[PDB]
């Protein structure tokens, strides 16, 4: 059992960057794979990006097609802190950003893509990234 | 002094529920219950961990089960056969578990005629869905040999011209390849089962 709870949304004008934080409470020594979703408004939740927790750094990681080169997952294990990066933000990012992870090292995952929803036990509240092509 | 040759360990996932490492230990001149040790790459864990459930053939250890919690998938497997007796007779293996999973044959075979030309077949797998492609046989009483067909995470198969007065006989079996793995060994076959007279 881990508690997410996620920060650092807002609204920025396109073409900004932002950084999101999802503070991992609990069992956190077991949660072995986490990764980030978003929902863009009345559109289902896809998978944005993925990270092996134990890993060297060394292929541990998978991002969505649609955010590829632009966006960044990367995790404090001191300090059980996930983060995004976001770079070159467009309007299609707008959308409501999860953090989740899960414990299930034996569970099979997709080896292509976004993380499905279906690959992860544990949830955040979510945070909300309003991109805007004028100044909000 | 030069070492004996070790018996080559076979392991397979089955149905992501547990894993069967097993060997033949009959080539030994003094029969010996050879011990099994595992680990993992990439993984901070600098720990070896000893088989919970060997299996016995005949007095001696043929094999090891792994249940579903000891099982990381996607990462590197590092199985360790050892000589009790001898500890400088070791093998060690580095398998990927993603491309040597089993899952079950086919389950709840279903035929739905459709209109007089169009039939289909449906299947379910007890495993994830997304995560395994299919293979379906069918033959008529009248066919010399069968006729396969690849059908994707869709489990769903339409007969091609269909003919009433003869009677199908259907098969489908399952493999993890490729969206979650590289698996290369198919599922065992499901049950036939039959459409017409
Ligand atoms: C994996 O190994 C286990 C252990 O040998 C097999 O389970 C045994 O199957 C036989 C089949 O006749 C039974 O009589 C035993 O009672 C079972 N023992 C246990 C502990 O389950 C299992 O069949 C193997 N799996 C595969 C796919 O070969
Ligand atoms: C292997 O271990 C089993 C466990 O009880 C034992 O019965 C058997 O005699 C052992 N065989 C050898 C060759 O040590
Ligand atoms: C087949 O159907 C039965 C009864 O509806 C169900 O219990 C079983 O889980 C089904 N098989 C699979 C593989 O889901």
């Amino acid at each position: 059992q881990v508690q997410l709870q996620e920060s650092g949304g807002g609204s920025v004008q396109a073409g900004g960057s932002l950084r999101l934080s999802c503070a991992a409470s609990g069992y956190t020594y077991r949660d072995y794979y986490m990764g980030w979703f978003r929902q863009a408004p009345g559109r289902e939740r896809e998978g944005v990006a993925s990270i092996y927790t134990r890993g060297s750094r060394e292929g541990s990681t998978r991002y969505s097609s649609s955010v590829e080169g632009r966006f960044t997952i990367t995790l404090d294990t001191a300090k059980n802190t996930l983060y995004l990066q976001m770079n070159s933000l467009k309007p299609e990012d707008t959308a409501m950003y999860y953090c989740a992870a899960d414990d299930r090292t034996w569970l099979p995952r997709v080896q292509l893509g976004g993380p499905r929803e279906n690959e992860y036990n544990y949830w955040g509240q979510g945070t909300q990234v309003t991109v805007s092509s004028g100044a909000p | 002094a030069d070492p004996l040759p070790l018996p080559e360990v076979q392991c397979f996932v089955f149905n992501v529920e547990y894993m069967n490492c097993t060997w033949n230990s009959s080539s030994e001149p003094q029969p010996t219950n050879l011990t099994l040790h595992y680990w993992y790459k990439n993984s901070d864990n600098d720990k070896v961990q000893k088989c919970s459930h060997y299996l016995f053939s005949e007095e001696i250890t043929s094999g090891c089960q792994l249940q579903k919690k000891e099982i990381h998938l996607y990462q590197t497997f590092v199985v360790q056969l050892q000589d009790p007796r001898e500890p400088r007779r070791q093998a060690t293996q580095m398998l990927k578990l993603q491309n040597l999973v089993i899952p079950w044959a086919p389950e709840n075979l279903t035929l739905h005629k459709l209109s007089e030309s169009q039939l289909e077949l449906n299947w379910n797998n007890r495993f994830l869905n997304h995560c395994l492609e299919h293979l379906v046989q069918y033959r008529t009483d009248w066919d010399h040999s069968w006729t396969e067909q690849s059908v994707d995470y869709r489990h769903k198969f339409s007969l091609p011209s269909v003919d009433g007065q003869k009677r199908y006989t259907f098969r489908v079996r399952s493999r993890f390849n490729p969206l979650c793995g590289s698996a290369q060994h198919w599922s065992e076959w499901s049950h036939p089962i039959h459409w017409g007279s």
